[PDB]
C-alpha cells in the first residue's frame, strides 16, 4: 500500500503506492524482479536524481491524485526557477 | 552523478547490462539496486552525448537475443526426447524475461521506438517467434 | 483532505488526512508503515510538541494552509522523545 | 457556373495565341 | 523631386501637353533627364511618360518629348495591355498594339527600333498583326521590319494573323514574299492556325501561296485539326486539294461529325448523322474492296458500342441522341487517338449535358475516363477534379447513392496528380509559381472534398481499405500549403476556402468526419505549420462553437485521443487555452486536458527562460521547444 522511494543523496520518500503508479517508470521499477513483496516498503534506490526533485515529484504524485479531474479551478503548481530544468529531467525518466 | 546527458562509455555499461539481462531473461536472481541502477544505466545510454546510443543499444540487445534463442534452440534441438517439456520451461522463462525487458527498456519504448522500429518486448517476441 | 509531509531525519512520508480527525490514528498509520512500536511517535509543528487529543486540521494547519502543493512540514521524532533532527534537502544548484 | 467545361477556349490556347503568343 | 516626376507623368497620360510643356520649362538637362526617365507606377505598371503617351494616342505629347526634348525611345517598361501586365514593351510597340498610326510614324520617323525585341520575343510588327492595323503594318515593314522574327514559342506574325481574323494582314505577309513552311514550337505550320477559327479565306489564301500540308506535332493534319474545330468549309477546302488520298477523306468526314457530335458552340446532331452517312456511305462505295473500319474494342465509359462497321446499324441510330453522341465520341477517340490533348473536351461536355440532364453515373464513367486521359498526358487535372467534387457533393445533396469503385478511382488520381503537383512546385522556382502554388492549393482542397464526401457514403470493406490505403498514400508525403498547412489543419480549420458551387451543401468545413478519417489514417496530428499552430490550436479559435458544437466536440475527442499535446505552444508562445477565445472550446480542451509533470516543468522552464540547450535529453529539447 506504501511505497518507498530513496534519493541519490540518502534521503527517503515514502508515499501510497497508487500516487507513485502514476509514472510509467516508477510502476516498471514496482514490478519485474526484485519487486520485494512485503507490501510495505517496495524501495526503489534513484541512484541519480537529488533530493528536492524526488521530494517535488512525491508532491506531484500527490497533486494528480487529488486532482485527476475535479475541481476544474484546478490550482497552479509552483516550480521554483531553481528547481526547473532539473524536475523536467526527472519527470522524463519517471515517464510521468 | 545526476540526470544531466554524460558521456558514458557503452562497452563497460552494454557489458553490465548484458550480464544483468542474461540474468533475467534466465530468471537468476537479481538485486533490486542493480535493478533500479540498470534503469539509470538505460536512461544515460539513451540520452548520452554528442549523439544517443538508442540505435546502438538496440542493435545490440536485438543481437544479444538472437544469439540467446539460438542457444535454446540448439540446447531443445539437442534434447530429441523432452522436445515438449524443455520447450515449456524455456517459454515460460523467455516470457518472463519477455516481459521484465519491457519493463526495464521502458525508455526505448516512450522516447526513441515510438519517436518504423519496433518495441524491446515486441523484438523479442519475434525473435523467438523467428529462431 | 489536510496534506502532511511527515519528516524524521532522512525519511520523509507524505500523508492525505481528513480535516477532523485526532493525531492517534495518524501515530497508527505511520506505526504501520513505519514497522516500529506506536509509543515512539511525537510529531512537532515548528519545533512546537502538538496536542494528541486535537485533531490536526485544528492543530494549525487546515485545509488551506496545507496545499497538496507544498505540505505541512510536521516532524516527527522518537522515544529516547528524541529531539527532531530533519534532515533538509539539498539546495538546488544556482542557476548562470 | 453550372457543369458547363469553359475548356473549349483551353484546348485552342495551347497554340501560341497572346499579345505575343 | 518625384512629385515632379509624378506630376510630370499625370500630365503626359492624361493628355494636357501644354501643361507638361510648362512644368518641363526653364528646366536644367539632369532634372529633364530625371523627369522624363522616371518610370512610375500607377498600379502594377512601370512606363515611363513618353511609354504612356504613345499608349493612350497623345501624339501631341510624344511629338513635344521627341522634336524638342530629345529623349530617347528605347525606353522599356512593363505595360497593361488586355487586363495583364507583361514587361518589355517599348512605346513603338504600344503605339503600333494601340493602333495609333500618328505615334508610330513620329516614334518611327525619329530613330525608333522597328525590330526591338520584347522579353517574349514580340516585335512591334507583331503587335500591329495581332491588332490588325494593315496601314501600321505597311508603315512597319516599309521601314524595315523584320516579318520571320518569331516569338519566345516560335509564333511568327504570319501564324497569329492566321489565327487572328484579319485577313488583310496575313495577305499583305504572303505577298510580301513570307515564308509558307513556317514551323512553330507546337508544330502547327501557320495553316492550323487559320484553320482552327474557321476563317475560310486566309486557307484560300495560303494555299494560293501553296503553304503545304504537314503533320504537326500531336500526330494531326491542318484538315484534321479543322475537322477537330467543327469548322466544315476549311475541311471541304483542304479536301479539294487535289493531293489528300480517300482514307484521309473518310477520317476527315468521321472527325467532322464526331467533333459536331459534342461541342459548345457547334451541336446539332443532324450533322453528325447526315456526316457519319456520307463517311460510310463513301467507305462502302466501291463496293469490292470494302474498307472496313478498323475498331478499337469497345470502352465501358461510352456505354458498350463498338461503332457502326455497317450502313444498317448506322440508320438504325438515326433517331438515339445518347446513341449518337456515344458513337461520335467513340470515332473521335479512334481518329485522333487517346494521348490527343482536344480529344478529353467532348468528353467532358458530354459529361455535363448528361449531369443536367440528371444522370449521373454515365456522367462519372464519361469523367473517370476523360480523367484518365488527361493523366496519361500529364497536364493540368485540377478544374477536373474540382467537377468530379461538384458532381459528387450534388449526387449527395440529392440523396444519390455515389459508387465507391468510382470515388477510388478519382482519389487515386488526384494523389497522383498531387505528387506530380509537389514535383512541379519543386521544379518551377519563379516562372509560374504563383499558378503552380494556386493549383497545389486548389488539388488539396479538391482532395478533401472527396474525402468528405467518402465519409457520407457506406462503402464495402475493400473498398473502404482502398479509400483510406489512398488517403494514407497521400498523408506520407505530407503536403503543405503556403502558410505551411498539412492536410489535417485544412479539414480543421474553418478558414479552408470552399467553392460557391454545390460543394457548400455538403463539404462543410471544418468537418469531424475527415478529421477522424484523416487520424485514423495516420495523420501526423502533431505537425505545425509556418506561424506554428497546432490542429489544436486552429480547432480551439473556432468561432462558431455551438452551432454544430457536435462537429467541435468530436474534432477535439480526436485531436486528443490521436496524441496532439493540448500544451504545445505556437511560434508566439500562446497555449491554446490562452487562445481558445471561446468560454465553450476551453471548457472542452480543460476536460480533455489530460496534465501531466513533463508538461508543468517544461511549461515553466519555458517561461523562466532557462538556457535548456546542451543540458538536458536531445529528444527532450523538442519537448521544450514545442512546450
Amino acid at each position: 500500500m506504501y511505497v518507498k522511494l530513496i534519493s541519490s543523496d540518502g534521503h527517503e520518500f515514502i508515499v501510497k503506492r497508487e500516487h507513485a503508479l502514476t509514472s510509467g517508470t516508477i510502476k516498471a521499477m514496482l514490478s519485474g524482479p526484485g519487486q520485494f513483496a512485503e507490501n510495505e516498503t517496495n524501495e526503489v534506490n534513484f541512484r541519480e536524481i537529488p533530493s528536492h526533485v524526488l521530494s517535488k515529484v512525491c508532491m506531484y504524485f500527490t497533486y494528480k491524485v487529488r486532482y485527476t479531474n475535479s475541481s476544474t479551478e484546478i490550482p497552479e503548481f509552483p516550480i521554483a526557477p531553481e528547481i526547473a530544468l532539473e524536475l523536467l529531467m526527472a519527470a522524463n525518466f519517471l515517464d510521468c | 552523478t545526476s540526470l544531466k546527458p554524460r558521456v558514458v562509455d557503452f562497452d563497460e555499461t552494454w557489458n553490465k547490462l548484458l550480464t544483468t539481462i542474461k540474468a533475467v531473461v534466465m530468471l537468476e536472481y537479481v538485486e533490486r539496486a542493480t535493478w533500479n541502477d540498470r534503469f539509470s544505466d538505460i536512461y544515460a545510454l539513451c540520452v548520452a552525448y554528442p549523439e544517443p546510443l538508442g540505435e546502438r543499444l538496440y542493435t545490440e540487445t536485438k543481437i544479444f537475443l538472437e544469439n540467446h534463442v539460438r542457444h535454446l534452440h540448439k540446447r531443445v534441438l539437442e534434447s530429441e526426447e523432452q522436445v515438449l517439456v524443455m520447450y515449456h520451461r524455456y517459454w515460460e522463462e523467455y516470457s518472463k524475461g519477455a516481459d521484465y525487458m519491457d519493463c526495464l527498456y521502458r525508455y526505448l519504448n516512450t522516447q526513441f521506438i515510438k519517436k518504423p522500429l519496433m518495441e524491446i518486448g515486441e523484438l523479442a517476441l519475434d525473435m523467438w517467434r523467428k529462431l | 483532505d489536510v496534506f502532511l509531509m511527515i519528516r524524521r531525519h532522512k525519511t520523509t512520508i507524505f500523508t492525505d488526512a481528513k480535516e477532523s480527525s485526532t493525531v492517534f490514528e495518524l501515530k497508527r498509520i505511520v506505526e504501520g508503515i513505519l514497522k516500529r512500536p506506536p509509543d515512539e511517535q511525537r510529531l512537532y509543528k515548528d519545533d512546537q510538541l502538538l496536542d494528541d487529543g486535537k485533531t490536526l486540521g485544528e492543530c494549525g494547519f487546515t485545509s488551506q494552509t496545507a496545499r497538496p502543493q507544498a505540505p505541512a512540514t510536521v516532524g516527527l521524532a522518537f522515544r529516547a522523545f528524541e529531539a527532531l533532527c530533519i534532515e533538509p534537502f539539498s539546495s538546488p544548484p544556482e542557476l548562470p | 457556373y453550372t457543369f458547363f467545361p469553359p475548356k473549349k477556349s483551353h484546348g485552342s490556347c495551347a497554340p501560341p495565341v497572346s499579345r505575343a503568343g | 523631386m518625384e512629385g515632379l516626376a509624378g506630376y510630370v507623368y499625370k500630365a503626359a497620360s492624361e493628355g494636357k501637353v501644354l501643361t507638361l510643356a510648362a512644368l518641363l520649362l526653364n528646366r536644367s538637362e539632369s532634372d529633364i533627364r530625371y523627369l522624363l526617365g522616371y518610370v512610375s507606377q500607377q498600379g502594377g505598371q512601370r512606363s515611363t511618360p513618353l511609354i504612356i503617351a504613345a499608349r493612350n494616342g497623345h501624339a501631341k505629347v510624344v511629338r513635344l518629348l521627341l522634336e524638342h526634348y530629345r529623349v530617347q525611345t528605347q525606353q522599356t517598361g512593363t505595360v497593361r495591355f488586355d487586363g495583364y501586365v507583361i514587361d518589355g514593351a517599348t512605346a513603338l510597340w504600344c503605339a503600333a498594339g494601340a493602333g495609333h498610326f500618328e505615334v508610330v510614324k513620329l516614334l518611327v520617323s525619329h530613330g525608333a527600333n522597328v525590330n526591338h525585341t520584347t522579353v517574349t520575343n514580340s516585335t512591334p510588327l507583331r503587335a500591329a498583326c495581332f491588332d490588325g492595323r494593315l496601314d501600321i503594318v505597311k508603315y512597319l515593314v516599309e521601314n524595315n521590319a523584320n516579318i520571320s522574327i518569331a516569338n519566345k514559342y516560335d509564333n511568327t506574325c504570319l501564324m497569329i494573323a492566321a489565327y487572328k481574323g484579319h485577313t488583310d494582314v496575313v495577305r499583305y505577309l504572303l505577298e510580301q514574299r513570307a515564308d509558307p513552311n513556317a514551323k512553330a514550337h507546337c508544330g502547327a505550320t501557320a495553316l492550323h492556325f487559320a484553320a482552327e477559327a474557321g476563317h475560310i479565306d486566309i486557307v484560300k489564301e495560303l494555299i494560293k501561296w501553296r503553304a503545304a500540308i504537314v503533320v504537326n506535332g500531336h500526330g494531326m493534319t491542318p484538315l484534321k485539326v479543322a475537322a477537330e474545330s467543327c469548322k466544315a468549309d476549311v475541311v471541304e477546302l483542304l479536301l479539294s486539294h487535289a493531293d489528300c488520298d480517300r482514307r484521309s477523306r473518310i477520317e476527315a468526314l468521321e472527325l467532322l461529325g464526331a467533333s459536331f457530335a459534342n461541342d459548345r458552340e457547334n451541336y446539332d446532331i443532324i450533322k453528325t448523322y447526315h456526316y457519319l452517312y456520307l463517311a460510310m456511305l463513301e467507305r462502302f462505295q466501291d463496293g469490292d474492296n470494302i474498307l472496313e473500319k478498323e475498331v478499337l474494342p469497345p470502352i465501358h465509359a461510352y456505354g458498350n458500342r463498338t461503332e457502326c462497321r455497317n450502313p444498317q446499324e448506322l440508320e438504325s441510330i438515326r433517331q438515339d441522341r445518347d446513341a449518337l453522341h456515344m458513337e461520335g465520341l467513340i470515332v473521335r477517340e479512334r481518329i485522333l487517338g487517346a494521348d490527343n490533348i482536344d480529344v478529353s473536351h467532348p468528353i467532358i461536355y458530354r459529361g455535363a449535358v448528361y449531369a443536367d440532364n440528371m444522370e449521373f453515373e454515365q456522367c462519372i464513367k464519361l469523367w473517370l475516363h476523360a480523367l484518365h486521359l488527361r493523366q496519361k498526358g500529364n497536364r493540368n487535372t485540377h478544374k477536373d477534379l474540382l467537377r468530379f467534387a461538384q458532381v459528387f457533393s450534388q449526387m449527395i445533396h440529392l440523396n444519390e447513392t455515389v459508387k465507391a469503385p468510382d470515388i477510388e478511382c478519382v482519389l487515386r488520381c488526384s494523389v497522383l496528380e498531387i505528387e506530380q503537383s509537389m514535383n512541379r512546385v519543386k521544379n518551377i522556382s519563379d516562372a509560374d509559381v504563383h499558378n503552380a502554388m494556386d493549383n497545389y492549393e486548389c488539388n488539396l482542397y479538391t482532395f478533401l472534398y472527396l474525402v468528405c464526401i467518402s465519409t457520407k457514403t457506406q462503402c464495402s470493406e475493400e473498398d473502404q481499405c482502398k479509400i483510406n490505403k489512398q488517403i494514407y498514400n497521400l498523408i506520407h508525403l505530407d503536403p503543405r500549403t503556403r502558410e505551411g498547412f498539412t492536410l489535417l489543419h485544412l479539414a480543421v480549420n474553418s478558414n479552408t476556402p470552399v467553392d460557391d458551387f454545390h460543394t457548400n451543401d455538403v463539404c462543410s468545413f471544418p468537418n469531424a468526419l475527415v478529421t477522424k478519417l484523416l487520424l485514423d489514417c495516420g495523420a501526423e496530428v502533431n505537425a505545425v505549420d509556418n506561424e506554428g499552430n497546432s490542429a489544436l490550436h486552429i480547432i480551439v479559435q473556432y468561432n462558431r462553437p455551438i452551432s454544430d458544437f457536435l462537429t467541435l466536440h468530436s474534432i477535439i475527442i480526436s485531436l486528443v485521443e490521436a496524441g496532439a499535446h493540448t500544451d504545445m505552444t505556437n511560434k508566439q508562445n500562446k497555449t491554446p487555452l490562452d487562445k481558445s477565445t471561446t468560454g465553450v472550446s476551453e471548457i472542452l480542451l480543460k476536460t480533455q486536458m489530460k496534465m501531466s509533470l513533463k508538461c508543468l516543468a517544461a511549461r515553466a522552464v519555458r517561461a523562466n527562460d532557462i538556457n535548456y540547450q546542451d543540458q538536458i535529453p536531445r529528444t527532450l529539447e523538442e519537448f521544450v521547444g514545442f512546450h
